[PDB]
């Protein structure tokens, strides 16, 4: 039984951990995503000037 | 003397009146130059909608 419990406490890390790093995968799909707009944004302030 | 002096006050005058056209078409002009660049503007205030 405490090899069992050993085991349990192994995998409750590995869940925390992989679910913590599919958000940060996440994220920064989420920003890259965001950029393109600001440069369109930038480009049509040229345009005004 | 006094009808020569009379026609050179008419053709002043209409002078001073291409001064004031002219003024008065180079206002129109700057003014649709103007609303292109509001125009650019707005497409900008969408888009960052």
């Amino acid at each position: 039984v405490s090899q069992l419990t050993q085991f349990g406490s192994t995998l409750q890390n590995i869940i925390e951990r992989q679910d913590a790093e599919a958000l940060n995968a996440l994220l920064q799909n989420q920003a890259a995503e965001l950029i393109l707009t600001n440069l369109s944004i930038q480009d049509k302030t040229i345009e005004e000037l | 003397a006094d009808k020569i002096s009379q026609s050179e006050t008419y053709r002043r005058r209409r002078q001073e009146w291409e001064i004031q056209r002219n003024n008065a078409e180079a206002e129109l002009k700057q003014i649709d130059a103007q609303l292109k660049s509001l125009a650019v503007r707005r497409e900008a205030a969408v888009l960052q909608k």
